[PDB]
């Protein structure tokens, strides 16, 4: 790509965190010169604190401007409370069913083995759980988990494969756990 | 403990001359600033139909920001950014099956400045139809992600690679995918 | 239901 110039990055988080609903609100205000925060607002602090000797001329400056402060003090009603209440229903509550498919898989590395794949995909929000059963049992060794991956479009996927050594008559469920579903999922491999 | 998380992120990049303005919900954008079109562009389309922004708000911090890092720069006596070369994986958005409408993802993750070069290649050939993208998004160790999608048809004879550059790399990063 | 951001301040000049 060429041009080799160095480069200046400016970066502003503003982050709200909300535990048990909107029970407990923090706002934490983050500012990042390159890759490094220089000087933050955190409410549950108050006031603005520097970071990085960088930071220092700013939350000396800040902190001086009573209304800036009174402001960024209630930000976490009129700013992180508003937020969350504007979009709650659709991302708070946000649930979209995953897809479950059970497949060997295309390539098999040993013989007698049989590589089982689970793909779980479609689901929002990330939460969930995937487990292995044979014959009823939970599979507990042997288990691979690509683990959450977010696609970027407000939907998860995820992959968990069981090296098998199957017996004729054995039963093997890949069983899904997750919020937009009351009773667990499953999806049954007959050997 | 915490049960989620909204974040209103933005930057600017000289000398580049890029701004950008987004909001996320547990790492999922909500929606971004157009720059250019200076329009509220949501990233899933009924968004727009229960929500509101002004965009004009954006703007005006991206003003501020703008004069901000030029500050900064200053102040850091002219210490520019240490380039961190992206991770790319391609994956499918659903198990594969021939002929089966699909969609390919180019997750490119872990970088900084955020500038990058993405084309998606079928049988070495660019191809742009129906292609889509996302803004930079932010990542907690300040680094961004980004991801490209391909809606595509599955086939034995097409192979597929997301190409990649940025500057702390030194040659293209192709990943490669084809039906397995 | 309108969102709304937070300003960003002036640095210290």
């Amino acid at each position: 790509m060429g041009d080799t110039r160095p480069r200046f990055l400016w970066q502003l988080k503003f982050e709200c965190h909300f535990f048990n609903g909107t029970e407990r609100v923090r706002l934490l205000e983050r500012c990042i010169y390159n890759q490094e925060e220089s000087v933050r607002f955190d409410s549950d602090v108050g006031e603005y604190r520097a970071v990085t000797e960088l930071g220092r001329p700013d939350a000396e400056y800040w902190n001086s401007q009573k209304d800036l402060l009174e402001q960024r003090r209630a930000a976490v009603d009129t700013y992180c409370r508003h937020n969350y209440g504007v979009g709650e229903s659709f991302t708070v509550q946000r649930r979209v069913e995953p897809k479950v498919t059970v497949y060997p898989s295309k390539t098999q590395p040993l013989q007698h083995h049989n590589l089982l794949v689970c793909s779980v995909s479609g689901f929002y929000p990330g939460s969930i759980e995937v487990r292995w059963f044979r014959n009823g049992q939970e599979e507990k060794a042997g288990v691979v988990s690509t683990g959450l991956i977010q696609n970027g479009d407000w939907t998860f996927q995820t992959l968990v494969m069981l090296e098998t050594v199957p017996r004729s008559g054995e039963v093997y469920t890949c069983q899904v756990e997750h919020p937009s579903v009351t009773s667990p999922l499953t999806v049954e491999w007959r050997a | 403990k915490e049960e989620h998380v909204i974040i209103q992120a933005e930057f600017y990049l000289n000398p580049d001359q890029s701004g950008e303005f987004m909001f996320d919900f547990d790492g999922d954008e909500i929606f971004h600033v157009d720059m250019a079109k200076k329009e509220t562009v949501w990233r899933l389309e009924e968004f727009g139909r229960f929500a509101s922004f002004e965009a004009q708000g954006a703007l005006a911090n991206i003003a501020v920001d703008k004069a901000n890092l030029e500050i900064m720069t200053k102040r850091s006596n002219y210490t520019p950014i240490t380039n961190v070369p992206p991770e790319v994986t391609v994956l499918t958005n659903s198990p594969v099956e021939l002929r089966e409408p699909n969609v390919l993802i180019c997750f490119i993750d872990k970088f900084t400045p955020p500038v990058v070069n993405v084309t998606w290649l079928r049988n070495g050939k660019p191809v742009t139809t129906g292609v889509s993208e996302t803004v930079f998004l932010p990542r907690e160790d300040h680094l961004f992600r980004k991801f490209h999608y391909l809606p595509f048809l599955p086939s034995t004879e097409d192979v597929y690679d997301c190409r990649v550059e940025h500057w702390g790399l030194d040659e293209p990063l192709l990943k490669h995918w084809e039906f397995d | 239901p309108k969102y709304v951001k937070q300003n960003t301040l002036k640095l210290a000049r």
